[PDB]
């Protein structure tokens, strides 16, 4: 405990090579650069309970980030953690654990969505397969959360399995926003609160099986140009499953989202289901709950009899005046129904009696 | 180091008082010597760090 | 950084015992057999982004495998990872 070991002086000679490499075996301390170490790794771990600030980090091969509860922060007009893959990886990509926060809090929400906010994301999947986000936290988002984008591929080859679970969001502006042509993922138990919209659904066939968006404006929309379509864009549109989610209060109570968007083309009135696209069917919709959440169901194909949207096992429960209505066209009246609901009474503008079973809600007409 | 020179410089004395100077100086008990000033050996002992 | 310590010489005899065990904590390194390391641990972790080869692995007593990244394959006509209990497992 006080080494008293003899010593020799040295002999003036030239030293020997001394190094003090591999002091990470797989970590990733902070300030230090992100993008030389994702590329020598397959899984990069991070230090538990660190502080982080990254900024436009460019990953080509798929690593997993086992995050140990960090905190990674960003400032600046770029997104963080970028993913650009290619189609031959067979590798998967796991982001776990990690705590994304934005250039903001408690966000400006009355700020108008435009070109200069759409960059401000968490994670950009260019075309990268098979990617996992799993037990994160994402809030004060000026532009979406997560965006998949997916170039234009062929062959049926649909695979692009990705999971979206356990997350939880809060403040942004975006929730899981997804490009066209991002087929066949899932998205479940993301726990929303205080989101203007939940989901920005361009590409379709996703599965929606738990997901709860408290005190958000919108969680489905669907229209023609939105934002976040990325290359490939609106094309086999709007095919998902949406199957016991939960969107109280998106009318009234506690949100605090202003209901115009302004879309690249146009404004729009949010509502908590919006859609309004002539050439993309209806998602499934079966034991979701509303409390004062509206719907407003524009156009959908129902051209040829090709496509009837059936509300099944949900409740719809909006009583003070118009809060929580449901709306449709009146040239859709013959398509929308309703079978299997409770309600406690609930204004049904344009949708006919014997349409909807049981016999719920207040029955109106708007021209 | 492109060129580099050598500068001494000769004290001028009378060559009688040289010959007498340097006939005094090659007598070997009268030979130049000196020291150094810092007088001392270096040992430069490894100390590990903490 | 040079270590400069001095040395006496060995005076020929027989050395003490000198062992190196105890190298993996709870790990399981590549091309190791598996089935005297379940036998031993409750939790075994693995290298993180390996490239395994197993093949009828007998599990007897319940362990948990955090993988972080392996790559487990495999070739032959058995079963990865056999799992066979008894019904007192806790």
């Amino acid at each position: 405990v006080e080494e008293l070991y003899v010593i020799n002086p040295i002999n003036q000679w030239p030293a020997p090579g001394s190094f003090s490499s591999q002091k990470p075996p797989g970590t990733l301390l902070p300030g230090e650069d992100p993008e030389a170490v994702f590329k020598q790794y397959h899984v990069v771990y991070l230090v538990p309970g660190a502080q982080y600030h990254w900024k436009n980090i460019l990953i080509e091969k798929p690593v997993w980030i086992y995050g140990n509860g960090a905190t990674v922060r960003t400032s600046g007009t770029g997104p963080i953690l970028r993913i650009v893959g290619n189609r031959t990886e067979k590798r998967d990509v796991r982001i776990q654990d990690i705590s994304f926060f934005g250039e903001d809090c408690t966000p400006n929400r009355m700020e108008p969505m435009s070109e200069k906010l759409v960059y401000q994301m968490a994670i950009w999947v260019t075309d990268m397969k098979r990617v996992t986000i799993k037990g994160c936290n994402f809030t004060n988002f000026a532009g979406a959360a997560v965006f998949f984008e997916e170039t234009a591929y062929n062959g049926f080859f649909w695979s692009m399995q990705h999971l979206i679970t356990e997350c939880r969001f809060t403040g942004c502006r975006i929730g899981i926003a997804n490009g066209g042509r991002s087929e066949y993922s899932t998205a479940s138990f993301n726990n929303f609160f205080d989101c203007q919209i939940c989901f920005n659904v361009v590409g379709g066939n996703w599965n929606r099986c738990g997901n709860i968006a408290a005190n958000c404006r919108c969680v489905y929309l669907h229209t023609t140009n939105m934002w976040y379509e990325g290359a490939g864009g609106n094309f086999n549109a709007a095919h998902g499953s949406f199957t016991g989610n939960t969107m109280n209060h998106c009318d009234y109570g506690g949100n605090l989202w202003p209901t115009a968007f302004q879309l690249p083309d146009r404004e729009i009135q949010l509502a908590g289901f919006y859609f309004d696209n002539a050439r993309a069917r209806c998602p499934t919709w079966t034991g979701n709950t509303q409390y004062y959440g509206d719907m407003k169901i524009l156009n959908f194909n129902q051209a040829n009899d090709a496509a009837i949207f059936v509300i099944d096992g949900c409740a719809l429960y909006g009583q003070p005046g118009d809060t929580g209505s449901i709306e449709t066209t009146a040239a859709l009246t013959d398509k929308v129904f309703i079978q299997g609901c409770q309600g406690n009474k609930v204004t049904l503008f344009n949708i006919k009696a014997a349409n909807v079973v049981p016999a719920i809600g207040t029955i109106k007409q708007k021209p | 180091y492109t060129q580099i020179n050598l500068y001494v410089s000769f004290f001028p004395m009378n060559y009688d008082t040289q010959s007498e100077l340097e006939l005094m100086l090659r007598n070997a008990t009268n030979d130049q010597n000196f020291s150094d000033y810092l007088g001392a050996v270096n040992n430069l002992y490894q100390i590990p760090a903490g």
